[PDB]
Formats: C-alpha cells, structure tokens, sequence
RNA sequence: UCAAAGUUUAAG
RNA sequence: AAUUCCGAUAACGAACGAGACUCUGGCAUGCUAACUAGUUACGCGACCCCCGAGCGGUCGGCGUCCCCCAACUUCUUAGAGGGACAAGUGGCGUUCAGCCACCCGAGAUUGAGCAAUAACAGGUCUGUGAUGCCCUUAGAUGUCCGGGGCUGCACGCGCGCUACACUGACUGGCUCAGCGUGUGCCUACCCUACGCCGGCAGGCGCGGGUAACCCGUUGAACCCCAUUCGUGAUGGGGAUCGGGGAUUGCAAUUAUUCCCCAUGAACGAGGAAUUCCCAGUAAGUGCGGGUCAUAAGCUUGCGUUGAUUAAGUCCCUGCCCUUUGUAC
C-alpha cells in the first residue's frame, strides 16, 4: 500500500509524531515568536507545528517533485483580509519552508534535484510510505 | 340545481326578474353598456348580438 | 478545576480571570493577541488555562516577561516602540505608561509646530485621507 | 443498497403522507428517493418541473440562504443530516416522515391575495394551490429556525430538528406553524 | 432582555447535576448542556468528553461544528 | 367542514396583478358537485386544493 | 489482446476520463480509490454507479480515472459520469448489448446524469453591470 | 358596479 | 417575439427595419491532425530504492529517464463537414398561419454583435495637424522650469467596499479553475522558475521566456476536514492613531504603496424611500485585463459554488397599435 491509499489528513498526524519520535530534524529559534505568513492575524496554536508543516511539505514533494520554496509558498497560501478593503491572494512565509526544506535535507527524506527544486529521495519515500501502511494497519474504519 | 334538488314541487320552471333600466349617457358609457365609434360605425342603429 | 483568584489586578488593570490567558492579558493597553501569545511562550505556561487558574508566582513571571522583553528573548519587531527618539531605545510601553508617551510624542509635535501635531491639535485626520466626505462629529 | 436505497442510513418506505394534496407534490417517494439530497438537477427549466425535485433537497435549497450562505450548499446539507440525526435521536421515527408530517402541517390552507379594491389596500381571501402550500411550508420552518440560530448558543441543525419536531407536532410553538395559523387567521377575517 | 451570563468552572453543584442528570437525555450537544446549566460552552465541551472518556455517554456524530450525543445505551 | 376539490379545468389568471388562478372544481365526495374558484400558486388539471368554506363561489376580481 | 476503454464525463469544465480495463475492479480516481476524493460529502454519488448496479456488475473491470478542470462539486460529477459512461460502453463493446441495455436503463431511472451530460456552462458577463443579468444600481435623483 | 391628485422662466 | 405570417381588399408591385446574417455556447469513440497537446493505454526497455503489499513471485502507486526505428487520437488544440427543421406522434386551431403537449434527442428560445425612418438646437471645440468666427499673441491665454493646488471640511446627495458574527472567527490540514498577460518597445524598461540572506515587506545570486516551449499540472479563493472561542460590542468589526522597518521614484512631508508591533471607534441587520434580477442566472467566491515607475474600495473579462420564486398581469411605471375627444 503506497501514500495515495491513505487518508491524508491522518497521514500527516502520523508522520509529524514520526519525526517528533526521530528527534533529529532541527527545529529554528524562532519557532515560537514568527507568524508563519502575512495572512495570519495569529501564530499556530499547535505549539511543535513545524514537525506538522515539515511533514505536510514532505507528502507533497512524495504527490508532487520538483517543488522549491517558491512553489511551497504558493501553496501554503490564502485569504488575506485587507479588513475595511476587500480580500486577496498572499503567498506563505519563504524562510520557514526554506527551513523546513533544508532540515529535511539533513534528515535525508529529500534532495535538491536537477533542474532546480526539492525532490523526496528514496530513504524520504521509505518513512513516508511505511508510515501509510502504519495508517492502514491501524483499523478497519 | 341546488333550490332544484331542495325544492318541494316537483320539476318546477323557476321565475324571472324583469327590468327595464334607464341609463343617462354619462352612466351607460362608463358602466359600459355603450363604447364608442368611429364616425362611420356610429351610423348602425342595429343592435349588437 | 483551581478554585482561586477569577478576577486579577495587574499593572492598574483588572484582568478578567473568567477570561482565557491569551487572550485575557491583552486587556492591558499595549498588549495585542501577538504579544501576549509571544510572552506566553516565554513564560512557559499551559495556556489553555483560564487566567482565574494560574498561581499568583505564575502571574508575577509573566508580568515579568512583558516588562522586559529583550530579557528573555522576545525579539525587536515585538516592540510596541522602536528606535524612540528620547534616547535611543528600543522596547514595549504599557498600561497608562503607554498613554503618556502618546501624549508626548503629540506634545513634542505641538511644540515643534509640524504639519502633523497641527492637525492633531484641530481635530482632523493626520493621515492625509479625504475628509470632505467623512468623519462629520 | 442495490434493491432498496438508503438517504445514508434511513428509509423510503414506510413513509405515508396524510392529506391527499401535498402527496404528488411532496417527492420523499415516488419510488424515486436519491441517496443525497445534493443533486445536479436542473428542476428551474420548466414550470412544474420543480414538484418532482425531493423535499429534502428542497429542504437544503432552501436552507441556503441569507446572503452569507448563498451558494453554500454541501455547508448546508450537513445541516439537513445533523438535523435528521438530532431528529431521530429526540423523536425516533423516520426522520423523513417527521419532515413530511411537519411539510403538511406548517403550509397554509388559504391566504388573502391583494386585490386592488378601489384604491386603499383591502384584501379578499384565495385558495392556495398543494404547490405554494408546499413551498411555504419549506420556507417557513426553515428561515423559523435560522432566525431561532442567531445570537444564542445553537446549531443551525439542532434548531432545524427543533422546528421540524414542533411542526410535526401541531405546537403553535415553531416559527412555522404559528405563521401559518396567523395567515389562516386574517384570511378568514376576510373572507 | 437577554443577558445570558455562564460558569467556566467545576463549581460541584453543577458537577454533580452532570454526573446525575446529562446521561439521561437522548439529545446532549455542548449547546443543550449550556442552555439546561448556565455553563460556558468550552466548559459544556470539555464535560462531555469527560463523560465520553468515562463511558456514560454515546458518541453519535463528531463534526467540526457540531458533535452528538446520547444516553447511555440503557438495557 | 373542510372539504377537498379535484380541480377539472383551470380557467384563467384574474387578480389585479396576475395570480389568482381562476379554477373549475369537482368536489371529490359527490362528483355531481362543481363550484368554481380562486387561488395563489401555481395550479393544474388534477390536483386538489384544500377549501375551509364550501359554499362561497367566487366569480370576477 | 486487451479490453481497453476510454470514455469521459463533463460538467462545467470538468473533464474527468474513466478508462476501463479487463481487471478485478478497483476503481481509482487520479491515483486513490473512491473512500477519499474528499469533498466527502459528495461520496455516495461517485459510488452511486457501483450501488446501483452493484459489485458484480464491475467485478472484472477495473477502471482508473483521471480529472482536471472544474471545481471540486464539478469533478466528482465528471468522475460519476465518466466511469458509469466506461462500464456502459465496456459492455457495449465486450460483453453484449442487452446487457448494455439492461445496465442504461438502471441508471436512467435513477439520473439521466449519469449518461447524458449537462450542457449548463458559465454564462458571460456584459458591461453595465457585475454579472451576466445583473446591472449596477441605478441612481435617479 | 366611480376615494385624493393643485401648479409649471421674465430670462428668447 | 416581430408591419411575423395567413387571410381580407382601390389597390398593384417594391425598399429599409425584424427575420436571415456574423461571432459564441453546448453534440459528435465520425474525418483531418500533431515533440510548442496528450502522450494514450501499451511495452514497462526501465531507473529506483524496500517505494510498499507480500516468505518470495505477482500486483498497487506515482516521480519520472526516455528517445524514436513503440500505437494512436478517448482527453487536447482547431480545421471543414455534419447536426434541429417545428421534422415526427397526439390534441387544439377556418383542420391555413399557427399554439399546446410528448417521443427521439440540444425542442422553435444559449448568449452577444450588427441594427431603419425622422429627430434632440443631448454630450463632446479638454481625442485629433477635423474646424468657422471671436479672443489672445513677447510684461503672452505660446512654451519650459520651481513650488503649491486639483486631496483643503460647519454640512447635503450618488455609485462602492467592509461589517454587524458561531450557517461563524481563528490555527492547522486537505484540495479543485478559466479568460488572459509577459522583456529585448515610439524612447527605457517586462513576466519570472530555482538557490541562498531576511520574522516580514524585501535583498543578493544565477537560469527560462517575443511564448500550446519558460513562468505553469497557472497547486486561486469560497468550499471541504480537524482548531480553539462561546452569545459578552466577544477572539465579531477593523475605523482612527503612536513607533519602527521595506520597496517605487529625481522627490513621498498633507501619512505613494507594502510589512511589522501597538491602538481598538461606530456598527447587535438599518425609518420614509428605492435598485437589480428568472438558469449555470441571483448571490457568494476568488483570479486575469485596463490604467500602471509606484497601483485598485473602480472597471472590463474569466471561471468556481450555486438557491428561492415566476412562467403571469396590466394595478403602478412606461411603451406599441386601433377608435375616440381635444380651445394643446
């Protein structure tokens, strides 16, 4: 059973616990203090998101290769209120999926590919894939 | 067919009410027993069917 | 569960301990919902507690924090004044402390005869919006 | 599944409507009861093409509404289905044969139409046609429970199985059915 | 004329009234709860899942907006 | 008594503004029965309204 | 040789490709089976098909489907077409037409849908106004 | 099978 | 729908308009087509690591590595054809013109474009090196440079945006578009992938793109799924205002825009009034184009989600014909 088997939303809770569990991704300082984007009137209240949006970049390089920051940006992406003037499109904060992207190059889940962009590398498809089969595994439900 | 079927003698012809009405002009025309008509049209005196 | 303090007196403030932490700091003038959820991680609390919990020592941390940010790593940017003209500081005002560096800026303005503090002092917009239209107290 | 269909979990059949009127009129069953209450459906094409669209897609159509919910409707058949549960939970029964019941007790009987009447506004009391009574009943009971929704701790679906319940139920104690019996009321003061 | 104002505590009368009374109903919702108490709707939450946990009440639906629940599965 | 009427023809739109169906109706119990009236909404041959009054038999409006 | 059939369903701008082969009928969308897609709600229409006519009907025929275009309501339309449109002309083509006929006829009695597709597409915009019927409000005084 | 509804630059 | 027809007949036979027409929308497993579409399913020739199921075979899944001496056009682009006519069946109609229903299937109706006569002393001389006359013409009403102003606020009106929340807000997560546009220019500069630095706006490197090639499977919003919050002017609302930081520019103070922290107003659904709309429409919802160094609360397009109610009538407001009255 691959990835695309699995139901999404509980896959990336799976893995976040993963790569809690692993404890080698590193996590920057600010964590705590940043944003996360010019959207967010507010900062997560899930205080250990990056292991979640660490994850969540992951499963998207696995759907879909070739991604940089730019294209993690734009699709971390949303509704920006203007307030008293009407809504718009914003892309994602680039540093912490830069930094996410370079932590899970130390991990070795991914690698800069040719033509530009982060790919998942073999070692990456394995934790993600195991953990689908983990999720499969679980019940019948 | 309602006083008909509640009605004592049998079959029965029913009655008439008769009137002759006098309209003045002002009053036929907007009761609309007479319309208008245009000045050839005026000329037939046969009445309607 | 703690059945203590619901209501709490802070810096001048009565903070609603009915309220949730995060949230109920931020009654405090010079507090918005960023800076309390920054001072609440530096604190170290479970804030999902309701701010009529917490121990009064709890309390006294937090204060603490929010007094002297840069002290406990709350960075530049979360600085209600930067770079303050009288001396060359950089921190976060607060409560009626706030209020009276305000008045100041606005006062020191007046007394320099600008463009802005005139304004201020006839009642009209500062920020060069139309006022043809509204605003018609 | 295959020789019966289920709306999820409950039944078609053994869902009888009362008064021999809103039946043709009410689509809970032809035979034809969809497993959703979404549905492509052009039913606006023709005149009387509406009457063969289910009520319980009816029901959500009408549901989606008061501009902010305009467009919404997946939004709003969660709503119908949180309301069919909440309904079999406090009631039991079919929820769809609550519904029904509530459809045949909530829309009018007859209403005054404004006829001109020399120039001041003075009404005559009309008939209303088994579609129209449908129609009201639909919307009726369902804006009574929106405006029931607003501005105290209460789920939309928890207020729409309230009114449908007390429709159901001749209560004069839903939005609905206290509407109708006003309407009823100044026809026959008119009539 | 409305001016509704709640608990947000485990304030023992209460408790009990929980404990006692919400497992007989056939609706609980946190909103039901908060109307039948004068409690939060958090609180209303919070209670509910405790009562879930301990297993005198039935899990029906748990939605984002709404959740359901119900007595406790008499015999 | 409330009284249901099959409508047998549909006989045109009268009210000021366009809305009252002007119906032909057979009277459901005994058939001999056939009144005619008004109605809102949408009407059809074969349907059945609902009369609260019965005797009343409204003409021009 | 193989039993290859590729049919499409349309709704809107979605143009959702079921394509059916001599399998153990899996029936996956893009690259997962039908218990995701994940507007969710709209499940039991892209089942629809299978219900009506059941497992055994499909049994050997395993279909995957691709989709792009439209929005998410508009694609799971496409999809419910499309593969009921591939079973139909499976059978048309490799098995024998009155079961073809048989299996029609189930369908159309719950939705003519499900074969025929809506002709309904997005109607254009005129100027003096923010829609297509609409007009901007008028002034007078 | 009839409620009320008056007036219109000197400035071409 | 129509001065559209049929039919009447001191008229006859014509012209315009309407219709036809042009574009568009939707049907074609039919035909012609492809490395700037897909590839499409194969072949899996594979790579590929346990990627997974699984003891191992065989399968499931993509990323792609793929060319060409694989196979084609289902999806794609766009050609020229076809395609619906009121043609069929039943009524109704002078058994004409036609109307209604139903079959087959788009059911005459997808929506635009074009659009007569005669007008108006409508607007436009501030679009023109279209232009009469009048004015002015070196201390210029010419022209250019600096500064200011068109943005000034006791107030009154018009089109708008944002809201007044929990059918919600926030915080995560999941996941689908379509018209477009784009540098190497008529006077100085575009769209921008990928890599680092920066919380953020942004900065610095290198690339691709005169474009179905690169941006770009344009990974849009609403929506969907878990969050907390709990009817409190509340975490709804985001005005006003203080401090800082970015970019555009020759220059931004009277805040050019953008980011950040802080501040947190009225507003708890709006009186009399009155606007718009009938099918993928209204409404929500974002994104293009225009202007544009800087750039939309406007506009003009685009899709995405998708109602209620009508299928009628002359009551109001108007319009078209006929008769009529008229001191206009």
């Amino acid at each position: 059973v691959t990835v695309k088997d699995v139901n999404q939303q509980e896959f990336v809770r799976a893995l976040a616990a993963f790569l809690k569990k692993s404890g080698k991704l590193k996590v920057p300082e600010w964590v705590d203090t940043v944003k996360l984007a010019k959207h967010k009137e507010l900062a997560p209240y899930d205080e250990n998101w990056f292991y979640t949006r660490a994850a969540s970049t992951a499963r998207h390089l696995y759907l879909r290769g070739g991604a940089g920051v730019g294209s993690m940006t734009k699709i971390y992406g949303g509704r920006q209120r203007n307030g008293v003037m009407p809504s718009h499109f914003s892309r994602g904060s680039k540093s912490v999926a830069r930094r996410v992207l370079q932590a899970l190059e130390g991990l070795k889940m991914v690698e800069k590919d040719q033509d530009g962009g982060r790919k998942l590398t073999p070692q990456g498809q394995r934790d993600l894939d195991r953990i689908a089969g983990q999720v499969a595994a679980a019940k019948k439900k | 067919r309602d006083i008909s079927e509640a009605s004592v003698f049998d079959a029965y012809v029913l009655p008439k009410l008769y009137v002759k009405l006098h309209y003045c002009v002002s009053c036929a025309i907007h009761s609309k027993v007479v319309r208008n008509r245009s000045r050839e049209a005026r000329k037939d005196r046969t009445p309607p069917p | 569960p703690e059945k203590f303090q619901h209501i709490l007196r802070v810096l001048n403030t009565n903070i609603d301990g009915r309220r949730k932490i995060a949230f109920a700091i931020t009654a405090i003038k010079g507090v918005g919902r960023r800076y309390a959820h920054v001072v609440l991680r530096k604190a170290d609390i479970d804030l999902t507690k309701r701010a009529g919990e917490l121990t009064e020592d709890e309390v006294e941390r937090v204060i603490t924090i929010m007094q002297n940010p840069r002290q406990y790593k709350i960075p530049d940017w979360f600085l209600n004044r930067q770079k303050d003209v009288k001396d060359g500081k950089y921190s976060q005002v607060l409560a009626n402390g706030l209020d009276n560096k305000l008045r100041e800026d606005l006062e020191r303005l007046k007394k320099i005869r600008a463009h802005r503090g005139l304004r201020h002092f006839w009642g009209l917009r500062v920020r060069g919006q139309h006022t043809k239209t509204t605003g018609r107290r | 599944t295959p020789d019966i269909k289920l709306f999820g979990k409950w039944s078609t059949d053994d869902v009888q409507i009362n008064d021999i009127s809103l039946q043709d009129y009410i689509a809970v069953k032809e035979k034809y009861a969809k497993y959703l209450p979404h549905s492509a459906g052009r039913y606006a094409a023709k005149r009387f093409r509406k009457a063969q669209c289910p009520i319980v897609e009816r029901l959500t159509n009408s549901m989606m509404m008061h501009g902010r919910n305009n467009g919404k409707k997946l939004m709003t058949v969660r709503i119908v289905k949180h309301a069919f549960e909440i309904i079999h939970l406090l009631t039991g029964e079919n929820p769809l044969q609550v519904l029904v019941n509530a459809i045949i007790n909530s829309g009018p009987r007859e209403d005054s139409t404004r006829i001109g009447r020399a120039g001041t506004v003075r009404r005559q009391a009309v008939d209303v046609s088994p579609l129209r009574r449908v129609n009201q009943a639909i919307w009726l009971l369902c804006t009574g429970a929106r405006e029931a929704a607003f501005r105290n701790i209460k789920t939309i679906a928890e207020c729409l199985a309230d009114e449908l319940i007390n429709a159901a139920k001749g209560s004069s104690n839903s939005y609905a059915i206290k509407k109708k019996d006003e309407l009823e009321r100044v026809a026959k003061s008119n009539r | 004329r409305d001016k509704l104002n709640n608990l947000v505590l485990f304030d023992k009368a209460t408790y009990d009234k929980l404990c006692k009374e919400v497992p007989n109903y056939k609706l609980i919702t946190p909103a039901v709860v908060s109307e039948r108490l004068k409690i939060r709707g958090s609180l209303a939450r919070a209670a509910l899942q405790e009562l879930l946990s301990k297993g005198l009440i039935k899990l029906v639906s748990k939605h984002r907006a709404q959740v359901i629940y119900t007595r406790n599965t008499k015999g | 008594p409330i009284k249901l009427a099959r409508v047998t023809k549909v006989i045109g739109k009268t009210g000021s503004q366009g809305q009252c169906t002007q119906v032909r109706v057979e009277f459901m119990d005994d058939t001999s029965h056939s009144t005619i009236r008004n109605v809102k909404g949408p009407v059809r041959e074969g349907d059945v309204l609902t009369l609260l009054e019965s005797e009343r038999e409204a003409r021009r409006l | 040789p193989l039993q290859s059939v590729q049919v499409f369903g349309r709704k809107k701008t979605a143009t959702a490709v079921a394509h059916c082969k001599r399998g153990n009928g899996l029936i996956k969308v893009n690259g997962r089976p039908l218990e995701m897609i994940e507007p969710r709600t709209l499940q039991y229409k892209l089942l629809e098909p299978v219900l009506l006519l059941g497992k055994e009907r499909f049994a050997g025929v395993d279909i995957r489907v691709r989709v792009k275009g439209g929005g998410h309501v508009a694609q799971i339309y496409a999809i419910r077409q499309s593969i009921s449109k591939a079973l139909v002309a499976y059978y048309q083509k490799y098995v024998d037409e009155a079961s073809k006929k048989e299996i029609k006829d189930i369908l159309i009695q719950y939705d003519r849908t499900l074969l025929v597709a809506d002709p309904r597409r997005c109607e254009s915009k005129k100027f003096g106004g923010p829609g297509a019927r609409a007009r901007y409000q008028k002034s007078y005084r």
